């Protein structure tokens, strides 16, 4: 008896077992009308009920569902105070234990006993160091993006480790104007992270973005998609987005590596400086005093640790939008990271993908993460590059990788 | 300030208020009888109004079979006129 | 928080048999409820505003002893201002006497002379006719004397001005 | 169902079952500071 | 003897049918008031009485008529709350059933028995699946707006095909300054949709309009046309546009394609900023922190769906209005729809209709609306037209496609 | 028993050091909870509680001793300094106090201090009677502070000689190694210079770049990410010119290493109350910044201060420019980098 396993069937499987029980008629019901009724009845035998989710600390707490990308429901667990003052929970500490239906009274499920903490047991939850106890360091660990399958997909990424190498908590940014091709490149991103290293845990969180593209990536990647479309207020836009960097930083606590794809660092900065209070102060394009305060708190998250476990945002930006605002909001982020992974609309516009600037991209301190060899591979790429326009590098680019099919029999043949 | 005939009395019990009505007006066939309150109405000693309430004296009761109101011209009629 | 003390203090002269209610509000649009509480404790004593441990069972016994804050709210007048008003008066005199403490604390570093009010034992009184006043740790009502403060705690109620002479 | 049988058992006793609730224990705790009912 | 049949109906008519029957003098009494009476000698007899409309939930709700925008008249079906949780009917339903004249202290008709819900069976419209669960697909097939006869009219949707195609379940929006051509390029399309796709349900809302404006686009297309007048206060926009979206969601969750083409999406943002309560925070421009909320929603609710049926809005947007409040919305909004069909003022006052901006026109993810080579073609058409000015790229396009009748003739020549 | 020494042991120590105590669980709290629930029940037994901290005066009158590894921020273990002993010592912003301290009490949330053992690394007596900076007489830089990763600094030496109270400002376009010549500059300093107080104040920086430079330089490193407003920039920025001042005034010699050259004219300009120039920089907004510049001077009585900034020019803004163009007339040493050169590596 759980709840997510309830929740994942269909409404034929819940309308003919609910009918079998002797209820009201539920095919004119909700699903979560008709699970509360099974949860309810079956409860009344002596069973016990299990549940799941991440903790949303409003004193009390509520437990919300993956599947609704941690939305407000009337099926979310109760969590009382006094339960988070025993256990001393925070918010982001998925808690998987056994529930309890509402009684007389009451409208939200109750925790009666906890039994699993952010994947692991409650006993080594209780002693574990903060995020902000963590020592940072530089990305040490190596995130080759490239398979080595040799598939066309594999091309994208063969550029970006050649251009901008990506390690375990490397915070990147892919400044692209609209109509780029964005959503090809992340889904490339995604899906060479998970072939490669499938132990990194990958969520690909959607901010104020459109509804066709949340459908399209859930049934294309293989992992945990989050997504909040623009039908939500910026309010909404900002609880989804902290509880995805809360429910992150719990698990590298637990020394995971955690991975957010979040292509919405612009609309998150207009979603704050919406919900923000006026403070009679705007500054040039419209941002407030404290507007940028809150995006670049979860912008600056991305960190390596050396303790165990690593936090890698890779966000795509937005420029020459028509809108001064957006050229404000890169200019101050343009100089916050220390990776920039700039795209030409008129190499996109051409059909040349990846159309990515080779000469303005860069990673800083990337001799930790490539070899000697490997650095001045690319340093020697790089002087030839640059001498050549834009669209002539991309050609060049694509007639040197289309003689072979991995970039170390490309390196060993221009020697 | 001026007095009022609103239906809330400080310090009274359900079972006062039940005969009367939302303006503090028992209703027209009420088996009221002593002790009863029949309109309600509250002087302001300087809120911190006074309990000036009309009642019924001891020993007399009876039914209640009509209410008159009359009021001053300018000042607005309330629900029960 | 006088608002909601005078709240408490005027449904605690309400009832008769009911004693230590409270109320808390804390919003502009959010109207004030009122939630009658128990004080968690394993003896009987006072049964009409004590409750016992296994009311706490529900939260795994996490309550420990000296908190008292757990209870349904029940349900919850114009003449209630009445007493609302002199609590609120009443806070800004405290109000003002810390503004007092205050100014006295930009000035400080003289002797200075107080009249005692009250012989309470082992806590006397001063008197500065500026809306101040001032106690000293341990004379009779109507002598000058002389202190100098160094420090203040903050006593229930308000704090008061400590003055010592040792 | 009658007021002797949760009368003869004490406060704590009825607190430590699911059956009862928050308005249940309210309105019985209302019940007994009256010195009528549910005096252990 | 139904309730729409008989208001349709001239006062002539009316007036004499009511001599007939042996009444009072009806020349000087209402068309309401006629209708009234007539019912109740008509059921004097032992008659029953007929009526239908969709259902305005207020927890009791009414059945009002698309006639008269769904406004409130004291003369309609009254729906009790006991047959609202009888049925579950929410706003949006049409109701159509068995009606009886109010007794004595009612004013509204009491509904006794419903026989049909949205123009279907009630067994059918009782057991479905709700639009909030439905899961949405993209723009698989085509809306092609070419009529095809060679006449002149299609000039304007040829031009509209090869620029921004739209399909079924499209989200588009129609960019324009003031006194640019929107109104004769929305008849348009209006015709062409009602043309070619008759299965499409075509809607036409025109919410603070002229009366004139509305009269005519009753009398020159063909289908359903409701409109609010700018006579009517804000309120009634905000009922009206829950009325159109409600009876759309409920026309999707049975399965019909229905296309809603809106010109007041910022005179609804106007009416749902005026209706909004002070909260204290006002943004740029004079607009409330929950004003956008709910234009963002109604315009979102476009969507395909797998299951069955398809919903497309294609509002059009205004700009250069010289007000600052105009110029918000439409930013704000931009980046939401995935289609923007850019109008150019400076055509416009060369009398070069249509003046649509091609260079800023398109469509993303329009492979899936087209062919391979038909987007190939288009690709090879727009390499050319972007060198050349906007002026000259309307002539270009003009004279090409004034030589043949389809389209198809001009892809051949050119190769 | 001081509280840096407490806020500086592990978390794992200081969890088994209140078990055996015998108080209520640590494990489960936070790290200013575990050492305030220490130092209560220490002080119970009888002992002494000391801190230390940089002098904060708020506007009420009172102050608080600023940690030195927080930042300076305002924290719930600050130690309270009540007004009387501030009029009494003559104390100001900067003044760093050590003293007996104790728990607050029931109602109070900060640390009293009863008697102060030791004024700015000195006697009281020696603190009482000083001579203010603003009676000290500037003079130019007499003192040669010798840079001589080494390739940065001998380049630096042969353009311009830094010495004691030097005045410069180091001028670079975006991506043209400030990260690596600022680096080279702190290595230098605390490696030729170790009896100077190296203060490198960073405003608007990466998180990793600041643990960075804070764990590889031998010194103090006082940093404020991004993460923060610009209020505590504003802040952060004055605590550490009125504790630069006082040392001065105590026969110091403090190199304030400022990157904020942009990053704290722009938090100036963010706190101003509403004179429109240039860029959109208040008249009002670049005073402030200037005599934080200008307080670099050589003292001939003793002490030194200098300050070595580093500029930001064709970031794509001209407000950028109109800071730039404004300080450079204020200082009297600019090393400018070539993009041209940087791009080549």
């Amino acid at each position: 008896m759980n709840l997510t396993e309830l929740k994942n069937t269909p409404v034929s499987e819940l309308i003919t077992l609910g009918e079998n029980m002797g209820l009201e008629n539920l095919a004119r019901m909700r699903k979560q009308d008709i699970i509360f009724a099974i949860l309810k009845q079956h409860a009344k035998s002596g069973e016990d009920i299990f549940g799941d989710g991440v903790l949303e600390i409003l004193g009390f707490g509520f437990l919300r569902s993956a599947d609704s990308s941690y939305l407000a429901g009337p099926d979310d667990i109760y969590v009382s105070p006094s339960q988070i003052r025993r256990f001393n929970l925070r918010t982001g500490d998925t808690i998987s234990g056994k529930i309890r239906p509402p009684k007389e009274g009451e409208r939200y499920f109750a925790l009666l006993k906890v039994n699993e903490v952010n994947f692991d047991k409650p006993e080594n939850a209780r002693n574990k160091i903060l995020f902000e106890n963590l020592t940072p360091l530089h990305a040490n660990s190596r995130l080759r993006m490239e398979r080595g399958n040799g598939s066309t997909e594999d091309l994208t990424a063969r550029v970006l480790d050649l251009a901008s190498p990506i390690g375990r908590g490397q915070r990147g940014l892919i400044v692209a104007p609209p109509k780029a091709g964005k959503t090809m490149l992340l889904q490339n991103i995604a899906q060479s992270i998970a072939y490669n290293h499938p132990d990194c845990v990958l969520m690909v969180l959607l901010i104020d973005e459109r509804p066709e593209e949340v459908t399209e990536m859930q049934r294309l990647v293989k992992g945990e998609v989050v997504a909040s479309t623009f039908d939500e207020p910026a309010s909404r836009h900002v609880q989804v987005a902290e509880m995805v960097i809360e429910k992150a930083k719990r698990l590298v606590e637990h020394k995971k590596d955690v991975i957010i794809l979040l292509d919405s660092i612009t609309r998150l900065a207009r979603a704050y400086n919406t919900v923000v209070p006026a403070s009679g102060k705007v500054l040039t394009g419209g941002v407030d005093a404290n507007a940028l305060h809150r995006p670049k708190r979860f912008f600056g998250a991305a960190r390596n640790v050396e303790e165990g476990g690593s936090l890698t945002i890779i966000a795509t930006a937005l420029i020459d939008t028509g809108s001064k605002m957006d050229e404000v909001i890169y200019e101050e982020f343009k100089g916050t990271g220390n990776m920039e992974l700039h795209l030409s609309r008129k190499i996109a516009e051409k059909r040349v993908f990846p159309a990515i600037d080779y000469n303005r991209s860069g990673t800083r301190k990337e001799e930790l993460l490539t070899t000697q060899e490997e650095l001045q591979k690319m340093w020697i790429l790089r002087k030839i590059i640059h001498p050549m326009g834009e669209i002539d590098a991309m050609e060049f680019l694509i007639n040197k990788l289309a003689m072979t099919k991995t970039n170390d029999d490309f390196f060993e043949m221009m020697k | 300030g001026p007095e009022e005939i609103t239906a809330d009395i400080p310090n009274v019990g359900e079972a006062a208020l039940s005969k009367l009505d939302e303006s503090g007006i028992v209703y027209i066939g009420a088996e009221v009888t002593g002790g009863d309150i029949l309109v309600g109405k509250v002087t302001p000693k300087g809120s911190d109004v006074k309990d000036s309430s009309l009642r019924v004296p001891n020993g007399v009761s009876g039914t209640v079979i009509d209410v008159q109101v009359f009021t001053r011209d300018g000042v607005e009629k309330d629900k029960r006129a | 928080e006088a608002l909601e003390s005078a709240l408490a203090t005027a449904t605690k002269k309400k009832y008769e048999q009911e004693i230590d209610v409270r109320v808390q509000i804390d919003r502009k649009s959010g109207d004030f409820d009122t939630f009658r509480r128990w004080l968690v404790v394993d003896e009987v004593t006072q049964p009409t505003k004590e409750i016992t441990l296994e009311a706490a069972r529900y939260e795994d016994e996490s309550l420990n002893l000296g908190d008292y804050v757990e209870d349904q709210i029940e349900s919850v007048d114009r003449i209630t201002t009445q007493t609302a008003k002199q609590v609120i008066v009443q806070k800004v005199r405290e109000a003002e006497r810390a503004m007092v403490v205050d100014q006295f604390r930009e000035h400080e570093g003289e002797i200075i002379t107080g009249v005692v009010k009250k012989v309470n034992r082992d806590n006397i009184s001063l008197d500065l006719g500026n809306n101040a006043e001032a106690v000293i740790l341990r004379f009779r009502p109507g002598d000058r004397v002389r202190g100098v403060l160094y420090s203040v705690r903050p006593e229930a109620r308000g704090a008061q001005l400590f003055v010592t002479r040792s | 169902h009658y007021i002797g049988d949760l009368v003869q058992r004490t406060e704590v006793e009825l607190l430590k079952t699911p059956n009862l609730g928050k308005k249940s224990l309210t309105e019985i705790k209302d019940v007994l500071a009256s010195r009528g009912l549910s005096l252990g």
